[PDB]
Formats: structure tokens, C-alpha cells, sequence
């Protein structure tokens, strides 16, 4: 059993930045794996980023590449999404996500199904 | 003694009456301990 | 050991290495954790393209077929020194007459 | 050289019965042991039960012991998988195969690769 809590999201104009938090709780020594989807209104799920807890290695969707930056804290059992160069497509709910399942192959947390979800946290991006 | 890697103790005790001379007489140290140990032992140190 | 080693929602407590630059030697244990370098570029120590983490672990649920369902095995090795053997046997004894 | 034909496969409600022959045709002299297969559609194949010629001694699977009954018929070159109390996980295609080997110990034959397979025959158990 873990919870998941989301929060830094809001409003920011188009070409700023945004820090995602998400805080781990529970049995916090069974996590392999930590991501970020995004879900704006009235079109599915789709996944951002993932980083294996141990290594820190970090696998990114290709909408989001050399914007967002997906990092751990070990210590402070939280995952970080640092979002750059702010775009319309950007907009939606993002949600963070934990597995207890170690893939060798980091691509796989792509489209592996996550164990546990939080809430989720609403970004907004501003038209210029 | 340590032999075939059989750590081997013979002990015995008998009441005495000398501090310094060691004690003259004749006693039979009946074995007591056998280690299978298979250790090498080219030395060793008392603890008191 | 399905009955033990597996529950509902799958078991990966249990890891396997499915990378490694040469096969293991008799009674060779290796736990390294190293990035596993598929390619001609060094990963120093970042996972990536060919570079991949050498173990995965296993699907283990209550409903899986025997083949993928959890096993447990020892295996007994009898080590024989110029040392005392000191593992025997129960050698049972038989009424006096 | 042999030759497998199964028959007898077919629909059945959950809880009844089935029967599946299997006729060997070829150099049937050098049949050792027997052994039925199945594997349902997008699952990998699966030992299911293995008789030795001579003798007639079973070996089952676990999913199906106390259900299943192999038997053969030396003189009608022929055998059989008795189907009880049919379940869900039933479903599948049915393979008998052959083998030219004899393995002193009847339980390598749920591991050991077979010399001939059959073409197959469809088991679908209905739902209540
Ligand atoms: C004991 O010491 C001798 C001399 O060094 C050596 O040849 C022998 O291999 C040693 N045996 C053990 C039990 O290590």
C-alpha cells in the first residue's frame, strides 16, 4: 500500500516553467519505478515521463523531450517533474504514478501498468 | 594438540600446596574436548 | 510455492538477471547491479538506449499457469575436504542380545 | 515415421464430459510413451497428461489430475483423455503427440520434447 499526492500545478503562460511535486507514503521501500501522465479534458490518458527510484534513469515521451525533466529524492521519498518551454498541448491533469515492478528495459514504464495513482493536479497554459 | 584437524584437550585438577615450584608428582590428564576443527594452529596466546 | 510465493495482484519480490557479458561459472553468484552496456557507448552508470538494468522480476500470481508459477529449490552440495567430514548420516542402531 | 489423428472435440457445458482419441498410424512399434497437450488461443502450450505404452502408467498435470483419465489401447494402436467436470480453463486445443523415447522416470515426459504431434482438436467449455 502507497498514497500519492500531487501539487505545484496552476496557471503559467506559454514559454514559462512549472514544478510538479509528488510525495510517496506507505510502504515506500517497495517502489521500483515512479511516473507522470497527463490527461487533458475529453481525450485519454498519455504518458509524459518515468525514472527507476534505484539508478535514477529517466525515460520521456517525445512530445515532452529536452522540455521536462523527471528526478527523485530518495531521502525525501518524492519524484519532481520540472516543466520548461510551457505549450497548448501541455494543458491538461497530470497525475503521478508508483510500480513495486522492476523492468529491465526502461521503455516498458512507458506502457506498463502503474500500481498506485494520486488525485491529480491541474496545469493550465496561457494563450501569449 | 591438533592432529588429522582434531583439536584434542586433555585436562585434569588437583588440589596443591606450592606457589612458585611446580608441584612433583604424578597425574593422568583424562580427555575431555574434541574439536573437529580442521584449522591450521602454528600459535597461540593465554587470555587472563 | 504458488500457494506462498504468489497473491493476487502479482508477486515481484522475486528478481531474475536477463543480462550478462558471459555466462556463469559452477557455483558463480553474482548480485552486481551495474547497467548493462548492450552497446558500443559506456553508460556510466545511466540507463538508456543499450543501456539497460540487468534484472526483472517475476509475474507471480495465484492464477498463473504451472510453467510461470513460483518453484522453490535448494540445492544440496557435498562439500568433501582434507578436513574432518562432521555432516553424517543417522546410522541406526539395532536391540542388544 | 507416424501419423496422429484426435477426435471427439467439440462444445460441452461445465461440469460434464469429454472424450478425445487419438489413432497412431505409421511404425507404431516404435511408440514409447503418448501425451496430450493444449493451449488456449494467446497462451503458450501446456503438458496436460503422458502414459507409457508399455504398462499403461499415467503422469498429470496438476490442473487436471483427479478430472482427467489417460488411457491406450495397444491392439487398436489408439488413446484416450477421459474429460471430467470440465472448467473455464478448460478451453483450448487439444494435441496428442508420440515419442520414441524411453525415460525411466514417467514425469520427464511433461518436459521432454515429443517425436510427432497431431493436427488438433477445438474444446470450448460453455458458461453455465
Ligand atoms: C597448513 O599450513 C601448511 C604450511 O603453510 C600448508 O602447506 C597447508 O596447506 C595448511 N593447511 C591448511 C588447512 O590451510
Amino acid at each position: 500500500q502507497v498514497q500519492l499526492v500531487e501539487s505545484g500545478g496552476g496557471l503559467m503562460q506559454a514559454g514559462g516553467s512549472l514544478r510538479l511535486s509528488c510525495a510517496v507514503s506507505g510502504r515506500t521501500f517497495s517502489t521500483a519505478a515512479m511516473g507522470w501522465f497527463r490527461q487533458a479534458p475529453g481525450k485519454e490518458r498519455e504518458f509524459v515521463a518515468a525514472i527507476r527510484w534505484s539508478g535514477g534513469s529517466a525515460y520521456y515521451a517525445d512530445s515532452v523531450k529536452g522540455r521536462f525533466t523527471i528526478s527523485r529524492d530518495k531521502a525525501k521519498n518524492t519524484v519532481y517533474l520540472q516543466m520548461n518551454s510551457l505549450k497548448y498541448e501541455d494543458t491538461a491533469v497530470y497525475y503521478c504514478a508508483q510500480t513495486r515492478v522492476t523492468r529491465s528495459l526502461l521503455s516498458d514504464y512507458a506502457t506498463w501498468p502503474y500500481d498506485y495513482w494520486g488525485q491529480g493536479t491541474q496545469v493550465t497554459v496561457s494563450s501569449k | 594438540k591438533n592432529i588429522d584437524g582434531y583439536f584434542k584437550i586433555y585436562s585434569k585438577h588437583t588440589p596443591i600446596n606450592l606457589v612458585r615450584d611446580l608441584p612433583q608428582g604424578f597425574s593422568a590428564l583424562e580427555p575431555l574436548v574434541d574439536l573437529p576443527i580442521g584449522i591450521n594452529i602454528t600459535r597461540f596466546q593465554t587470555l587472563l | 510455492s504458488n500457494n506462498l510465493d504468489s497473491k493476487v495482484g502479482g508477486n515481484y519480490n522475486y528478481l531474475y538477471r536477463l543480462f550478462r557479458k558471459s555466462n556463469l561459472k559452477p557455483f558463480e553468484r553474482d548480485i552486481s547491479t551495474e547497467i548493462y552496456q548492450a552497446g558500443s557507448t559506456p553508460c556510466n552508470g545511466v540507463e538508456g538506449f543499450n543501456c539497460y538494468f540487468p534484472l526483472q522480476s517475476y509475474g507471480f500470481q495465484p492464477t498463473n499457469g504451472v510453467g510461470y508459477q513460483p518453484y522453490r529449490v535448494v540445492v544440496l552440495s557435498f562439500e568433501l575436504l582434507h578436513a574432518p567430514a562432521t555432516v553424517c548420516g543417522p546410522k541406526k542402531s539395532t536391540n542388544l542380545v
